[PDB]
């Protein structure tokens, strides 16, 4: 019994570990993506506030 | 999403405003003489009062 436990622990270790590696990659290429629109928006909020 | 929605909407004001700055530059060379035809006015009416 105490080594059926382990096993399953294990188990959801692995897959505990594997998941944060990748979301944290997906995370970090996200927030990259936000900012480089949101960039994008201040460069032609800047433009129109000029023109008017 | 908020985004997109956000740039969409500018760009189609940008263009709405470049329209009209066309159409009011085919009017201004003549500035070069605003501050003296106000005090020229000024002066004409401290003259007379």
């Amino acid at each position: 019994m105490v080594e059926m436990i382990e096993s399953q622990t294990l188990l959801l270790t692995y897959l505990t570990i594997k998941m944060q590696k990748n979301l944290f990659r997906l995370e970090e290429k996200a927030e990259r993506n936000l900012l480089l629109v949101n960039d994008q928006k201040d460069q032609l909020q800047e433009t129109i506030h000029m023109m008017k | 999403q908020l985004l997109i929605k956000q740039i969409r909407d500018m760009r189609s004001e940008h263009v709405a405003l470049q329209n009209q700055q066309k159409l009011a530059e085919k009017v201004d060379r003549k500035i070069s003489d605003k501050d003296e035809n106000i005090q020229k006015t000024r002066c004409m009416w401290n003259t007379i009062m």
